[PDB]
Protein backbone atom coordinates (compact mmCIF):
# COMPACT_ATOMS: atom_id res chain seq x y z
CA UNK A 1 0.00 0.00 0.00
CA UNK A 2 1.38 3.39 -1.00
CA UNK A 3 0.61 7.47 0.21
CA UNK A 4 2.17 9.81 -1.37
CA UNK A 5 2.05 13.28 0.12
CA UNK A 6 2.81 16.40 -1.95
CA UNK A 7 3.37 19.25 -0.25
CA UNK A 8 3.88 22.68 -1.16
CA UNK A 9 5.95 25.81 -0.25
CA UNK A 10 4.97 27.06 3.20
CA UNK A 11 3.62 30.92 2.98
CA UNK A 12 3.60 31.84 7.14
CA UNK A 13 3.46 28.63 7.96
CA UNK A 14 0.78 27.23 5.56
CA UNK A 15 0.94 24.55 3.04
CA UNK A 16 -1.19 22.33 1.11
CA UNK A 17 -1.03 18.40 1.27
CA UNK A 18 -2.42 16.20 -1.50
CA UNK A 19 -2.52 12.95 -0.90
CA UNK A 20 -2.59 10.20 -4.19
CA UNK A 21 -3.23 12.81 -6.57
CA UNK A 22 -6.81 13.06 -5.93
CA UNK A 23 -9.47 14.01 -3.31
CA UNK A 24 -9.08 11.61 -1.09
CA UNK A 25 -8.72 13.05 2.75
CA UNK A 26 -11.33 13.08 5.46
CA UNK A 27 -11.33 15.52 8.09
CA UNK A 28 -10.24 13.46 10.77
CA UNK A 29 -7.61 12.39 8.16
CA UNK A 30 -6.98 15.70 7.91
CA UNK A 31 -6.09 16.55 11.18
CA UNK A 32 -3.84 12.86 11.63
CA UNK A 33 -1.72 14.35 8.30
CA UNK A 34 -0.85 17.56 10.22
CA UNK A 35 -0.08 15.88 13.55
CA UNK A 36 2.58 13.89 11.46
CA UNK A 37 3.52 16.80 10.09
CA UNK A 38 4.16 18.43 13.40
CA UNK A 39 1.59 21.02 12.34
CA UNK A 40 -1.84 21.75 12.98
CA UNK A 41 -5.07 22.86 10.47
CA UNK A 42 -4.70 26.39 10.07
CA UNK A 43 -7.30 28.88 11.56
CA UNK A 44 -8.63 31.03 9.29
CA UNK A 45 -6.43 34.16 10.06
CA UNK A 46 -3.34 32.04 9.57
CA UNK A 47 -4.92 31.27 6.41
CA UNK A 48 -5.34 35.21 4.81
CA UNK A 49 -1.89 35.68 6.16
CA UNK A 50 -0.70 32.58 3.72
CA UNK A 51 -2.91 34.23 0.75
CA UNK A 52 -1.38 37.85 1.72
CA UNK A 53 2.14 36.50 0.45
CA UNK A 54 1.33 34.84 -2.09
CA UNK A 55 -0.43 31.66 -1.36
CA UNK A 56 -2.66 30.22 -3.70
CA UNK A 57 -3.85 26.57 -4.87
CA UNK A 58 -6.51 25.40 -7.67
CA UNK A 59 -7.58 22.66 -4.63
CA UNK A 60 -10.23 23.02 -1.85
CA UNK A 61 -8.67 21.52 1.78
CA UNK A 62 -9.48 21.30 4.80
CA UNK A 63 -8.94 23.99 7.86
CA UNK A 64 -9.76 24.67 11.14
CA UNK A 65 -13.89 24.73 11.03
CA UNK A 66 -14.29 25.01 6.78
CA UNK A 67 -12.95 23.67 3.58
CA UNK A 68 -11.32 26.47 1.31
CA UNK A 69 -9.60 27.40 -1.47
CA UNK A 70 -6.99 30.20 -1.22
CA UNK A 71 -7.28 32.50 -4.47
CA UNK A 72 -5.23 35.11 -5.65
CA UNK A 73 -5.12 35.28 -9.63
CA UNK A 74 -8.95 34.69 -10.94
CA UNK A 75 -8.81 31.33 -13.08
CA UNK A 76 -12.29 29.74 -14.21
CA UNK A 77 -11.65 26.28 -13.38
CA UNK A 78 -10.45 27.18 -9.40
CA UNK A 79 -13.57 28.57 -7.47
CA UNK A 80 -15.47 29.57 -10.27
CA UNK A 81 -12.76 32.37 -11.15
CA UNK A 82 -13.12 33.79 -7.35
CA UNK A 83 -10.28 35.46 -5.40
CA UNK A 84 -9.40 35.60 -1.92
CA UNK A 85 -9.64 32.63 0.62
CA UNK A 86 -13.18 31.16 -0.77
CA UNK A 87 -15.33 29.26 1.68
CA UNK A 88 -16.91 25.76 0.29
CA UNK A 89 -20.81 25.82 1.11
CA UNK A 90 -21.28 21.92 0.10
CA UNK A 91 -18.57 20.62 1.91
CA UNK A 92 -19.38 17.11 2.43
CA UNK A 93 -17.12 14.63 0.45
CA UNK A 94 -13.37 14.14 0.90
CA UNK A 95 -11.30 16.82 0.13
CA UNK A 96 -7.33 18.04 0.53
CA UNK A 97 -6.44 19.37 3.73
CA UNK A 98 -3.99 22.58 4.22
CA UNK A 99 -1.32 22.77 7.48
CA UNK A 100 0.31 25.27 9.49
CA UNK A 101 3.70 24.84 11.20
CA UNK A 102 4.31 26.90 14.00
CA UNK A 103 8.10 26.35 13.31
CA UNK A 104 8.23 27.95 9.90
CA UNK A 105 9.26 30.97 9.13
CA UNK A 106 7.45 34.21 8.29
CA UNK A 107 7.57 34.24 4.54
CA UNK A 108 7.92 32.04 1.97
CA UNK A 109 9.76 28.37 3.11
CA UNK A 110 11.02 26.16 -0.02
CA UNK A 111 13.13 24.10 2.07
CA UNK A 112 12.80 20.61 1.16
CA UNK A 113 10.91 18.42 3.31
CA UNK A 114 12.92 14.56 3.68
CA UNK A 115 10.61 12.64 5.51
CA UNK A 116 6.53 12.95 7.33
CA UNK A 117 8.73 13.75 10.88
CA UNK A 118 5.78 12.81 13.19
CA UNK A 119 4.30 9.49 11.75
CA UNK A 120 4.52 6.32 14.10
CA UNK A 121 5.70 1.94 13.14
CA UNK A 122 3.46 1.23 10.07
CA UNK A 123 3.89 -1.30 7.15
CA UNK A 124 2.74 1.49 4.31
CA UNK A 125 4.98 2.96 1.96
CA UNK A 126 4.90 6.72 2.43
CA UNK A 127 6.60 8.95 -0.08
CA UNK A 128 6.75 12.89 0.62
CA UNK A 129 6.56 14.82 -2.72
CA UNK A 130 8.08 18.16 -2.79
CA UNK A 131 7.43 21.27 -5.27
CA UNK A 132 10.53 20.21 -7.43
CA UNK A 133 9.29 16.93 -7.49
CA UNK A 134 11.66 14.82 -5.33
CA UNK A 135 10.62 12.22 -3.24
CA UNK A 136 11.82 10.93 -0.15
CA UNK A 137 10.49 6.86 1.13
CA UNK A 138 9.52 5.90 4.36
CA UNK A 139 7.53 2.98 5.82
CA UNK A 140 4.69 3.85 8.66
CA UNK A 141 1.40 4.93 9.18
CA UNK A 142 -0.23 8.18 10.56
CA UNK A 143 -4.00 7.63 10.79
CA UNK A 144 -5.77 7.03 14.24
CA UNK A 145 -9.22 6.88 12.65
CA UNK A 146 -10.16 3.19 12.39
CA UNK A 147 -13.18 4.44 9.79
CA UNK A 148 -10.15 6.25 7.82
CA UNK A 149 -8.34 2.88 7.42
CA UNK A 150 -11.50 0.58 6.34
CA UNK B 1 1.82 -2.10 -31.23
CA UNK B 2 -0.70 0.62 -30.99
CA UNK B 3 -1.62 0.21 -27.50
CA UNK B 4 -1.94 3.08 -24.47
CA UNK C 1 12.76 18.09 -14.41
CA UNK C 2 11.10 14.86 -13.93
CA UNK C 3 7.96 14.18 -15.66
CA UNK C 4 5.20 12.17 -13.65
CA UNK C 5 2.17 11.10 -16.10
CA UNK C 6 -0.83 9.61 -13.67
CA UNK C 7 -3.29 8.20 -15.93
CA UNK C 8 -7.04 6.70 -15.79
CA UNK C 9 -8.06 3.59 -16.90
CA UNK C 10 -9.40 3.64 -19.97
CA UNK C 11 -13.48 3.95 -20.79
CA UNK C 12 -14.20 2.97 -24.69
CA UNK C 13 -10.72 3.94 -25.57
CA UNK C 14 -10.71 7.28 -23.17
CA UNK C 15 -8.32 8.32 -20.72
CA UNK C 16 -7.19 11.54 -18.57
CA UNK C 17 -3.70 11.78 -18.29
CA UNK C 18 -2.82 14.66 -15.28
CA UNK C 19 1.07 15.87 -15.26
CA UNK C 20 2.76 16.78 -11.93
CA UNK C 21 -0.14 16.96 -9.76
CA UNK C 22 -1.33 19.81 -11.27
CA UNK C 23 -2.74 21.63 -13.90
CA UNK C 24 0.90 22.17 -16.27
CA UNK C 25 -0.50 21.17 -19.74
CA UNK C 26 -0.85 23.54 -22.66
CA UNK C 27 -2.35 22.66 -26.04
CA UNK C 28 0.48 21.69 -28.06
CA UNK C 29 1.43 19.43 -25.35
CA UNK C 30 -1.69 17.48 -24.92
CA UNK C 31 -1.15 16.90 -28.56
CA UNK C 32 2.30 15.68 -27.88
CA UNK C 33 1.43 13.27 -24.91
CA UNK C 34 -1.62 11.55 -26.59
CA UNK C 35 0.89 11.04 -29.32
CA UNK C 36 3.09 9.46 -26.95
CA UNK C 37 0.91 7.32 -25.88
CA UNK C 38 -0.50 6.09 -29.43
CA UNK C 39 -3.81 8.13 -29.07
CA UNK C 40 -4.97 11.20 -30.18
CA UNK C 41 -7.46 14.50 -28.64
CA UNK C 42 -10.97 12.89 -28.08
CA UNK C 43 -13.85 13.52 -29.95
CA UNK C 44 -17.09 14.93 -28.07
CA UNK C 45 -18.68 11.81 -29.28
CA UNK C 46 -15.92 9.77 -27.99
CA UNK C 47 -16.54 11.78 -24.36
CA UNK C 48 -19.52 11.17 -24.43
CA UNK C 49 -19.57 7.59 -25.11
CA UNK C 50 -16.97 7.25 -21.98
CA UNK C 51 -19.35 9.51 -19.68
CA UNK C 52 -22.08 6.73 -20.84
CA UNK C 53 -19.83 3.68 -19.28
CA UNK C 54 -18.87 5.05 -15.98
CA UNK C 55 -16.08 8.02 -16.87
CA UNK C 56 -15.80 11.13 -14.73
CA UNK C 57 -12.93 13.23 -13.02
CA UNK C 58 -12.76 16.23 -10.86
CA UNK C 59 -10.50 17.93 -13.43
CA UNK C 60 -10.69 19.88 -16.59
CA UNK C 61 -8.73 19.07 -19.96
CA UNK C 62 -8.01 18.83 -23.57
CA UNK C 63 -10.24 17.44 -25.55
CA UNK C 64 -10.47 17.79 -29.89
CA UNK C 65 -11.81 21.27 -30.15
CA UNK C 66 -13.04 22.11 -26.31
CA UNK C 67 -11.78 22.14 -22.96
CA UNK C 68 -14.25 19.55 -20.68
CA UNK C 69 -14.88 18.31 -17.58
CA UNK C 70 -16.91 14.91 -17.47
CA UNK C 71 -19.20 14.59 -14.88
CA UNK C 72 -21.53 11.98 -13.80
CA UNK C 73 -22.87 12.76 -9.98
CA UNK C 74 -22.87 16.58 -8.92
CA UNK C 75 -19.91 17.89 -6.56
CA UNK C 76 -19.67 21.36 -6.24
CA UNK C 77 -16.07 21.19 -6.14
CA UNK C 78 -16.49 19.78 -10.01
CA UNK C 79 -17.83 22.06 -12.38
CA UNK C 80 -20.25 23.56 -9.73
CA UNK C 81 -22.51 20.77 -9.49
CA UNK C 82 -22.92 20.47 -13.45
CA UNK C 83 -23.54 16.84 -15.19
CA UNK C 84 -22.62 15.59 -18.72
CA UNK C 85 -19.16 15.97 -20.42
CA UNK C 86 -18.74 20.15 -19.98
CA UNK C 87 -17.11 22.73 -21.71
CA UNK C 88 -15.29 25.36 -20.15
CA UNK C 89 -16.17 28.96 -21.68
CA UNK C 90 -12.99 30.81 -20.62
CA UNK C 91 -10.36 28.36 -21.41
CA UNK C 92 -6.73 29.96 -22.00
CA UNK C 93 -5.00 28.32 -18.90
CA UNK C 94 -3.11 25.23 -18.31
CA UNK C 95 -5.16 21.99 -18.33
CA UNK C 96 -4.85 18.74 -17.80
CA UNK C 97 -5.46 16.31 -21.22
CA UNK C 98 -7.78 13.29 -22.14
CA UNK C 99 -6.54 10.88 -25.09
CA UNK C 100 -8.61 8.41 -27.10
CA UNK C 101 -6.39 5.08 -28.24
CA UNK C 102 -8.58 3.22 -31.29
CA UNK C 103 -7.30 0.13 -29.94
CA UNK C 104 -8.45 -0.12 -26.06
CA UNK C 105 -11.55 -2.62 -25.73
CA UNK C 106 -15.26 -1.02 -25.68
CA UNK C 107 -15.51 -1.22 -21.85
CA UNK C 108 -13.20 -0.52 -19.07
CA UNK C 109 -9.32 -0.87 -19.10
CA UNK C 110 -7.44 -0.62 -16.47
CA UNK C 111 -4.20 -3.16 -17.83
CA UNK C 112 -1.00 -1.37 -16.10
CA UNK C 113 0.67 0.85 -18.10
CA UNK C 114 4.25 0.05 -18.38
CA UNK C 115 5.77 2.76 -20.34
CA UNK C 116 5.12 5.82 -22.42
CA UNK C 117 5.20 3.76 -25.98
CA UNK C 118 5.51 6.50 -28.50
CA UNK C 119 8.20 8.36 -27.06
CA UNK C 120 11.46 9.26 -28.62
CA UNK C 121 14.94 9.23 -26.92
CA UNK C 122 15.54 12.21 -24.50
CA UNK C 123 17.28 13.10 -20.86
CA UNK C 124 13.86 13.45 -18.72
CA UNK C 125 12.89 11.00 -16.48
CA UNK C 126 9.51 10.06 -17.17
CA UNK C 127 7.11 7.79 -14.82
CA UNK C 128 3.99 6.34 -15.17
CA UNK C 129 1.30 6.11 -12.41
CA UNK C 130 -1.00 4.39 -12.68
CA UNK C 131 -4.67 4.07 -11.47
CA UNK C 132 -3.55 1.22 -9.11
CA UNK C 133 -0.78 3.69 -8.06
CA UNK C 134 2.27 1.69 -9.20
CA UNK C 135 4.69 3.46 -10.87
CA UNK C 136 7.10 2.44 -14.24
CA UNK C 137 9.93 4.90 -14.95
CA UNK C 138 12.03 5.59 -18.29
CA UNK C 139 14.35 8.15 -19.89
CA UNK C 140 13.00 9.85 -22.97
CA UNK C 141 11.26 13.04 -24.26
CA UNK C 142 8.27 13.45 -25.77
CA UNK C 143 7.55 17.21 -26.19
CA UNK C 144 7.93 18.95 -29.07
CA UNK C 145 7.68 22.63 -29.37
CA UNK C 146 10.24 24.41 -27.53
CA UNK C 147 7.67 27.02 -26.15
CA UNK C 148 6.56 23.60 -23.77
CA UNK C 149 10.02 22.87 -22.96
CA UNK C 150 11.50 26.40 -22.17
CA UNK C 151 8.93 28.82 -21.00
Amino acid sequence: AQIDLNITCRFAGVFHVEKNGRYSISRTEAADLCKAFNSTLPTMAQMEKALSIGFETCRYGFIEGHVVIPRIHPNSICAANNTGVYILTSNTSQYDTYCFNASAPPEEDCTSVTDLPNAFDGPITITIVNRDGTRYVQKGEYRTNPEDIY
Amino acid sequence: AAAV
